[PDB]
């Protein structure tokens, strides 16, 4: 039936399309698109504000 | 509290936990059944904790 939420990741040598696909998969189900890098933040203002 | 034995996850599992989850994907038990023998092999096997 209905929508059904599940998290994924991908992982692999930089560079192989990871984000590429994810993009992709968004033009593919629809859904809007936004990058968030999170590699080595620490404060939690850009996270919960 | 204490931790919980083998076969006592069995008995939690299959009341406690399936429904719940059951309920979170919104299912009705009359198309997903899932046996006991499934939930044996599950915490003997697949998850050590
Ligand atoms: N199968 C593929 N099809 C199209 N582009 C690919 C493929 N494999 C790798 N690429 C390319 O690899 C690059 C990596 O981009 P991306 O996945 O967006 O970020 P990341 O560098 O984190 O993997 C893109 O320029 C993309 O075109």
């Amino acid at each position: 039936g209905s929508t059904q939420g599940k998290i994924l990741c991908f992982y692999g040598p930089p560079g192989v399309g990871k984000t590429s696909i994810a993009r992709s998969i968004a033009r593919a189900l629809n859904r809007e698109y936004f990058r968030f890098s999170v590699g080595g933040m620490t404060d939690v203002a850009e996270i919960k504000g | 509290v204490s931790g919980y034995v083998a076969q006592e996850k069995l008995a939690i599992a299959e009341r406690y936990l399936v429904p719940q989850a059951r309920a979170l994907c919104g299912l009705d038990e009359s198309k997903a059944k899932l046996s006991s023998d499934v939930l044996t092999l599950l915490i003997k096997q697949y998850c050590r904790e």
